[PDB]
């Protein structure tokens, strides 16, 4: 019981560390925000515009 | 009545085979069960729209990183299989 609870807590810690390692792995190749123009394209009208 | 179960690595891998060696076997089996559970639930949840699919990204999370979790867990599976061998 008490020893079983202690060893359960030990394995809980050694799985928490592995879960944190997994979080580090998933954040090792993150792409949260991608740089992109995300605005209007180029048409012939703006070519013939004074701009 | 005559099952005659016994108890350097020859006894070590038997102790691993033992379901309960207090400190060692409980850890060895609980952590593997956690790995298999997280693996199967990850394989399940990669289908729900909001989880990992273009089910809510058409308007604009769908982070394809559960593949890394699958790789890690199959790595655990194969290293454990090598240990069993």
């Amino acid at each position: 019981a008490a020893a079983a609870k202690g060893i359960a807590i030990a394995l809980l810690v050694i799985l928490v560390i592995c879960s944190l390692i997994v979080t580090s792995v998933i954040l090792l190749t993150p792409a949260e925000d991608n740089s992109l123009s995300q605005k209007k394209k180029v048409t012939v009208e703006d070519l013939f515009s004074e701009d | 009545d005559a099952d005659t179960d016994t108890a350097a690595r020859q006894r070590v891998w038997r102790a691993f085979e033992n379901p309960h060696t207090s400190t060692m076997a409980l850890v060895f089996y609980y952590v593997t069960g956690f790995f298999i559970a997280v693996s199967v639930i990850a394989n399940v949840v990669e289908t729900v729209p909001c989880g990992s699919s273009p089910g809510h990204i058409k308007e604009l999370r769908y982070a394809v990183a559960f593949f890394c979790l699958d790789t890690a867990c199959v790595m655990i599976f194969t290293v454990e299989y090598l240990l069993r061998l």
